[PDB]
């Protein structure tokens, strides 16, 4: 939900940067990702609804205990809000960030035998909308630049026509290309449109607007931060600052 | 049977997809006015005593007053501009311009993006395919004007095909000798030396005799939408400095004589549709690049 | 029909004229013409405007 | 003995007899001015964010306020011009538009209708015929610049005449080997690469050696009288149109590539002396084609 | 061996010495500026239906009031443009303005005078040498875009050296085959339709197979440093009006189809960077001249 | 009488404003060789059975 939210790229990697790799990983059994099922939607048919689960659902899915499943797992945290049950990874990993464990060597991850055209059929990249496209190529972006594969990241948007015109453009060493983007990123956010209290067929949908109804509730709950009204009372070290910069950027 | 195309016409490579967007669009229609006036400063400025109309322009333009001891180049404007032209050549080509700098360079000026208000002609002549049977022997040479040297050894007559494609409107045909030509499976004419023909109307047949070579001149016209700020002549020579600076250097691309080979090779593709409407945008660009870069060579 | 004198009342203003096609000219031309004087010599009709 | 000619300059249709008096001159005069106001006007309303100065201008041409929910056509001007070149093109078409629709469209502006108050540089070579005897190949391609491949099969030395025509004012002939060529009665000078010659010295005389085959490039330059306002790029362009628009088809005519083709054609034949001032005319209306279309697409 | 050149290239001739100092650059300069004023001047009079715009640019340009029953030739201006003409195509072309005619014409318009702030596009196609065995035979035509066609006679397959110099940029060969080509010291790589190269890089050779001839057509781009005033439409006719006017005719001396063979060919003999310096303001003053004969047809 | 009732109300006479997709098939020809029979049946959807 709060992940969801972020709708710049400069709030979005300061998240992540606050943001430990335990809240990727998930400790619910939940299912296995590809099946045909029937569900159930009342509002619409008495007949129960085929669907396909996948990966990039809001719910929790059972996942392989290889470095494939924990990059999918923290990209289904990015751009559905839940990830994956991958047990036993141990504390050193699950202590670091989640921009640690995408940018940095000294975690002691190996990653640079990942293939980015595979990860993206796995988690069905043609069913993602727009956002949910740009937020995984931030992923990519970030891994590609950790393992010096900047030249492969480029001929995979070369392959993907659409993929190259909404791919965000930023250096993951500059903090000057982070403050410049605009690109919006939001998933949930206020609704300028009617939203009502119903149901939607597919699961992806489905849980996707429930973030959405989440999110009015948590905007105008006691949780959430009004940086208007409250602006004093936040810490000093966590306090939004015109000259933010991640560290090492 | 022996198959003979222009050379031209062979594989056209994948142009960009980025910077095609109506906001972009904007950018090189403000930076074709702003190169415009940059040329036209200069010239006030020389034909008087006074340098404040080229301070001011260039200002504008570069985002930053010119100095005696440095060599004005255009600034952020220049850079952004000799980016997104290579972009639009080919799709291997990286997209570097953030969109943020390119709405910022838009609002110096107030220019619509419309790129389909007018048209222009272009005089390259797509020859798709020439079909000839044994014991003749076709060639193919020249674009703008397209010379078919066509000799037959047999013992009788025999019939070409020639192929214009559909996307040519007019083809203007024209022969050293009188010879016949004449749609599929219609009768034959009586030979003249001129024939006017639509690409659309089919496969042309040609009746070529034992006894001396038969030399074909070709010359064809196609309309592009294009904005009304089009020029060609500034697109050309625009087009040949581009290629000098390198850039068109880029991996497995193909190369041209002229954008008029360019922008029809690319239409005759597949998706040619999808593919003129950005060699349009890229001819305008380059249209800026000729002004710029003669007012502040570098 | 109604007995006026000189009436300036047609049933519809004519096409033709004497067998001759009378001018038509826009409101908006009409104000930027420079030879009204030569104009005027020969019938005009006025349209575009109330 | 064989003969080759251009295949251009082979039987010259006749010309339009019709919309050449002065107050018919004037009305092409005042089309191309308005027509030339409408192209600057639409890039004038870009700049300045709003749509009067071009509407102001198309109800200068057009006689009529636009509409949102009707076609710009152009109006009554743009059918009378479009009917004058049809008109002007052959003998055959007919004369559609009244004399009084020509003279009420002439007010509108104050332009003298002088058609020989400048002059322009016509590019096509004139080979009228080029004798040549037996056991020798002679082909001729191209009319801005004509290629003569001349091959010697026999034992002996040949001799080609070339007639270049008495109209064209001075040809240039640049051989792929040096050769020698004379005129007649006159003595054969030393094999060079460049000859520059004045069409009405005479016949000339190629001394063909047995061997290689030798090939002729030739340029020519012609001076024929036209407007002010003429303006060759703008010509080119409006003929490509007209002829893809189908102004010029009707029966019985002969088609050519450019209209530098078109017009020394008609002056090669004869009465052409005549043919050229209706030639003119027709060039500085499809100049106003040119313009306004482009302006205004249908 | 056999060695083929282009024609143009053969025996350029050198160029006059005068009028090439600071105060002689200004004259020219000043004359282009006042021929087109007087070319803007004379439209104007015929929209306008009164002759005061022209008066008065004709006035400053000849330096008396305009006359009826008068040839209205152009003053001193008009003699010192042509006598300039003359002296900058010939060494023996004898200078007759004297300095201090030269020096008050130059005071008629503030000008910086400076010919290197700009640059343009020249499009001839320099092939210095093609060297081919015996058995083959290699002939070069056109001096735009060069058509080189070559047929192998022998037994096996021959390599074809190419030479293109090294002032030229950029050269881009198409064949009606695809052919092999490689630079000197380089695998030879599969057959393409076209090729890119950059004549600094060396010589090139062409494998020849024995089955059928191969046509290759070439065209370059060489950038020259020109004032920014320069118009290469201008320049043109301008170059063709000094043919057809007899100026350039003197004794020994070469002749060339358009200005971009005459500059092309100096750049490449010996002292090239002088003489193309002297060529460019032989060309700012035919650009001068064509307005100015074009406004007062003589 | 067709200008008197003309002028009854102004609407524009435009008749290329915009479009209508019509939905008859142009079988100009179908060229069948010996010993086979074709029968060309319908005009909004065309039959042909051969």
């Amino acid at each position: 939900m709060d992940v969801l939210s972020k709708g710049s790229l400069k709030e979005l990697l300061a998240h992540l940067e606050k943001t430990p790799l335990e809240e990727a990983i998930s400790y619910r059994i939940g299912t296995v990702p590809y099946q045909n099922v029937l569900i159930s939607r009342n509002e619409y048919y008495n007949q129960l609804y085929p669907d396909t689960t996948s990966l990039i659902d809001g719910v929790s899915r059972e996942g392989q205990r290889n470095v494939n499943g924990l990059i999918m797992s923290i990209i289904s945290y990015v751009v559905s809000g839940s990830g994956h049950y991958i047990p036993n990874i141990g504390f050193m990993l699950l202590r670091r960030s989640i921009l640690d464990i995408l940018t940095k060597h000294d975690t002691g991850l190996v990653t640079n035998n990942l293939n980015y055209g595979i990860i993206a059929r796995n988690l069905t990249v043609s069913k993602m909308n727009c956002e949910q496209r740009k937020r995984m190529l931030i992923c990519f972006k970030l891994l590609a630049y950790k393992d010096g594969n900047q030249n492969d990241y480029e001929i995979y948007l070369n392959q993907n026509i659409p993929l190259k015109q909404i791919a965000p453009n930023f250096i993951p060493g500059d903090m000057r290309t982070v403050i410049h983007n605009q690109d919006q990123l939001a998933i949930v956010g206020i609704p300028a449109y009617r939203l009502t209290q119903s149901t939607e067929l597919s699961i992806r949908d489905d849980n996707a607007k429930s973030y959405k109804l989440g999110y009015v509730d948590w905007y105008n709950s006691n949780s959430f931060l009004r940086e208007r009204s409250e602006f004093n009372l936040i810490r000093l070290k966590d306090r939004d600052t015109k000259y933010g910069k991640l560290n090492g950027w | 049977a022996n198959r003979a195309t222009s050379a031209f016409l062979d594989n056209p490579h994948p142009v960009g997809v980025n910077y095609v967007d109506e906001g972009s669009r904007q950018f090189v229609a403000v930076a074709e006015l702003l190169a415009s006036k940059l040329i036209d400063s200069s010239r006030e400025s020389d034909e008087s005593n006074s340098d404040v109309p080229f301070v001011q322009a260039y200002s504008k333009f570069a985002d930053d007053n010119p100095r005696h001891l440095r060599v004005k180049t255009g600034g952020k404007m220049a850079n952004a501009l000799t980016n997104v032209i290579r972009s639009y050549y080919s799709i291997n080509a990286p997209a570097i311009v953030p969109q943020v700098e390119i709405d910022r360079l838009a609002s110096k000026a107030t220019v619509s993006g419309d790129m389909y208000n007018s048209y222009a002609i272009f005089n390259s002549v797509p020859i798709v395919e020439v079909l000839s049977p044994a014991r003749t022997t076709v060639s193919i040479v020249g674009s703008d004007r397209a010379d078919v040297t066509m000799l037959n050894t047999g013992a009788g007559a025999a019939n070409i095909t020639f192929n214009f494609g559909q996307i040519a409107e007019t083809v203007i045909l024209k022969g050293s000798v009188p010879f016949q030509l004449a749609r599929l499976n219609q009768p034959m004419p009586a030979a003249r030396f001129t024939y006017k023909l639509r690409p659309l109307d089919g496969p042309f047949i040609v009746v070529l005799p034992v006894g001396n070579p038969l030399v074909i001149s070709a010359t064809a016209a196609t309309r592009i939408q294009v904005p009304l700020a089009f020029n060609k002549a500034l697109v050309e020579s625009g087009f040949q400095t581009a290629m000098n600076d390198g850039l068109f250097d880029i991996q497995n691309v193909n190369y041209y004589s002229s954008f008029d080979e360019f922008i029809i090779s690319q239409y005759h593709a597949q998706d040619g549709i999808n593919r003129v409407s950005t060699c349009v945008i890229l001819g305008l660009a380059l249209q800026a690049y000729d002004q710029m870069r003669r007012a502040l060579p570098v | 029909r109604f007995g006026f004198r000189d009436s300036p009342f047609c049933t519809s203003l004519p096409r033709t004229i004497m067998g001759n096609d009378v001018r038509r000219i826009s409101y908006n031309v009409f104000s930027m013409m420079e030879d009204i004087d030569d104009v005027i010599s020969e019938g005009f009709i006025l349209y575009d405007a109330y």
